[PDB]
């Protein structure tokens, strides 16, 4: 989609579109458990 | 080869251009080559053959 408004802005700002190209010039080139569940944050104490 | 065609076009784009620019400097030798014949009177120059 950043084609479009490439066009439409010029040519200098081409380079910030640069990682972008690549990661499209690679494309015609070339189960998860949790995290974050907070049972961390979780305390037990005997000595109370 | 098998690489990404981006050379091709972009030789093929940048190739028309110069060809545009360069036939333009050529319309300008050429005004240039048929004033040196009219001032001179001879056929397209005296240094090189027609």
């Amino acid at each position: 989609d950043f084609i479009a408004e490439a066009n439409a802005k010029g040519w200098i700002m081409a380079g910030s579109y640069f990682f972008d190209l690549v990661k499209l010039n690679g494309s015609a080139t070339e189960d998860q458990f949790d995290t974050g569940t907070g049972l961390d944050k979780s305390s037990f104490d005997p000595t109370q | 080869g098998t690489g990404s065609q981006i050379m091709g076009n972009m030789f093929g784009v940048f190739n028309s251009a110069v060809l545009a620019l360069g036939g333009i400097i050529i319309m300008y030798t050429l005004m240039v080559s048929t004033m040196n014949t009219a001032h001179e009177g001879q056929m397209l120059g005296q240094k090189w053959s027609s």
